[PDB]
């Protein structure tokens, strides 16, 4: 019902940045908290970063202080702002919405490789 | 190796609109310990979330409870997600809104290793039958062992510091035993090892000493354990076989049984005293059903303690065919809840019958539609 645009990986250099965007379609009432899951090696994916239509967000451990997540206040649309990234960042960062009605959307995902 | 979790989401109470309450997610079955669980309220994480100390089952996998306190309204809508390395994505279950004994003294140890994170996670629980009593977690600030209890907070300074020496005592030999383990299975040093110890006693109705318990659990699969005779030991691979001549050469196993059939008991018997207001009770479950083809849902709730069995018939004969039980889950005051299922034509529902076998109840109890 709903789709997740993405766009914002690619290659960067051990210390460099990228900054990331997810964009919502559909109804702008159809969305709440949105942010990006990245894969692990194995077999889940760990949360990012996330942030509801309000505000608040939520940082997993090994991104805090280096990654930013904010929303713009009239698309649905969220950031990633990746800072000081290290090897152990590469992975493909999939985005993700919850419906006001606690319903999973999830987008193809970007691979990001540093060095 | 890995056990996928169980996820239940319910309320403590029967929910009523504008009535406070309580949303609980528990998580059983899995294995590793680690898990994310999150509370959602209308696709948002909700803020202030509770959680029990950890401990696990016979089988060595987890059980967590996560629970909040709210006020269900007509338009809020709940779930509860959870992440697990078994989980290619985190799994989301929403809020179905429309829907005389024995006595033990059980300890529950974990300990799991943090590659380059500081001195591993340890976790100790106590248990008087499925009432936990005390608890001990190395992130606390505490540092302390801590009364989950009323009954035991009777207890004085000496009683408190010398289960604090103990339990610390615990976990500097969790934390040698898990480098050694990784020596013995030729692990390296990056990865992430849990290891799981648990004793305890059991009395009769009369509180005398019937079994004792000590064993001990590396990755989740059996290490060693204590033989019911409590004289001997069972060892489960190659690199256990060491330590059980290692014990039996130190004679480890005489100062076990000393415990389990003395100090265990001795304790035992006075905590269900100064507990017995709690402990010594017995809350019969308050039972009810729920319903080409239907659904038949046998319900129990509010009972302690938590053994109970709910089985199916049809026309006499135990049908465990097309039939669906659920883990028995914590309310969060004290009281469980469990429900059976089995699938039925509608019109064939009436030779159908739930039977409750409980500790609380006179007799067992027959229910059909």
């Amino acid at each position: 019902e709903v789709k997740l645009v993405e766009s914002g990986g690619g290659l960067v250099q051990p210390g460099g940045s990228l900054r990331l965007s997810c964009a919502a379609s559909g109804s702008i009432f159809s969305i709440n908290t949105m942010g990006w899951y990245r894969q692990t090696p194995g077999k889940q994916r760990d949360l990012v970063a996330d942030i509801s239509s309000g505000g608040s967000t939520k940082y997993g451990d090994s991104v805090k202080g280096r990654f930013t997540i904010s929303r713009d206040n009239t698309k649905n649309t969220v950031y990633l702002q990746m800072n000081s990234l290290k090897p152990e960042d590469t992975a493909v960062y999939y985005c993700y919405g919850l419906s006001y009605s606690n319903d999973d959307y999830w987008g193809q995902g970007t691979q990001v490789t540093v060095s | 190796i890995q056990r996928t979790p169980k996820i239940q989401v319910y309320s403590r109470h029967p929910a009523e609109n504008g009535k406070s309450n309580f949303l609980n997610c528990y998580v059983s079955g899995f294995h590793p310990s680690d898990i994310e669980v999150d509370l959602l309220k209308n696709g948002e994480r909700i803020e202030k979330v509770e959680h029990s100390d950890l401990s696990f089952s016979k089988d060595w996998s987890f059980y967590l409870l996560y629970y909040t306190e709210f006020t269900p309204t007509e338009k809020d809508e709940y779930a509860c997600r959870v992440n697990h390395v078994t989980l290619s994505q985190p799994k989301i279950v929403k809020w179905d809104r429309d829907m005389s004994g024995s006595h033990s003294m059980r300890y529950f140890f974990t300990s799991v290793s943090r590659p380059g994170r500081g001195e591993p996670r340890f976790i100790a629980v106590g248990y008087v039958d499925d009432t936990q009593f005390v608890r001990f977690d190395s992130d606390a600030a505490s540092q302390r062992m801590e009364p989950r209890a009323p009954w035991i907070e009777q207890e004085g300074p000496e009683y408190w510091d010398g289960e604090t020496r103990k339990v610390k005592a615990h976990s500097q030999t969790h934390r040698v035993d898990l480098g050694t383990l990784r020596g013995c299975y030729n692990q390296s040093e990056a990865g992430s090892h849990t290891v799981q110890r648990m004793y305890g006693c059991d009395v009769g109705s009369d509180w005398r000493f019937l079994r004792g318990y000590h064993q001990y659990a590396y990755d989740g699969k059996d290490y060693i354990a204590l033989k019911e005779d409590l004289r001997s030991w069972t060892a489960a691979d190659m690199c256990a076989q060491t330590t059980k001549h290692k014990w039996e050469a130190a004679h480890v196993a005489e100062q076990l049984r000393a415990y389990l059939e003395g100090t265990c008991v001795e304790w035992l018997r006075r905590y269900l005293e100064n507990g017995k207001e709690t402990l010594q009770r017995t809350d019969a479950p308050k039972t009810h059903m729920t319903h080409h083809e239907a659904t038949l849902r046998c319900w129990a709730l509010s009972f302690y303690p938590a053994e109970i069995t709910l089985t199916w018939q049809r026309d006499g004969e135990d049908q465990t065919q097309d039939t669906e039980l659920v883990e028995t889950r914590p309310a969060g005051d004290g009281t469980f809840q469990k429900w059976a299922a089995v699938v039925v034509p509608s019109g064939q529902e009436q030779r159908y019958t739930c039977h409750v076998q409980h500790e609380g109840l006179p007799k067992p109890l027959t229910l059909r539609w």
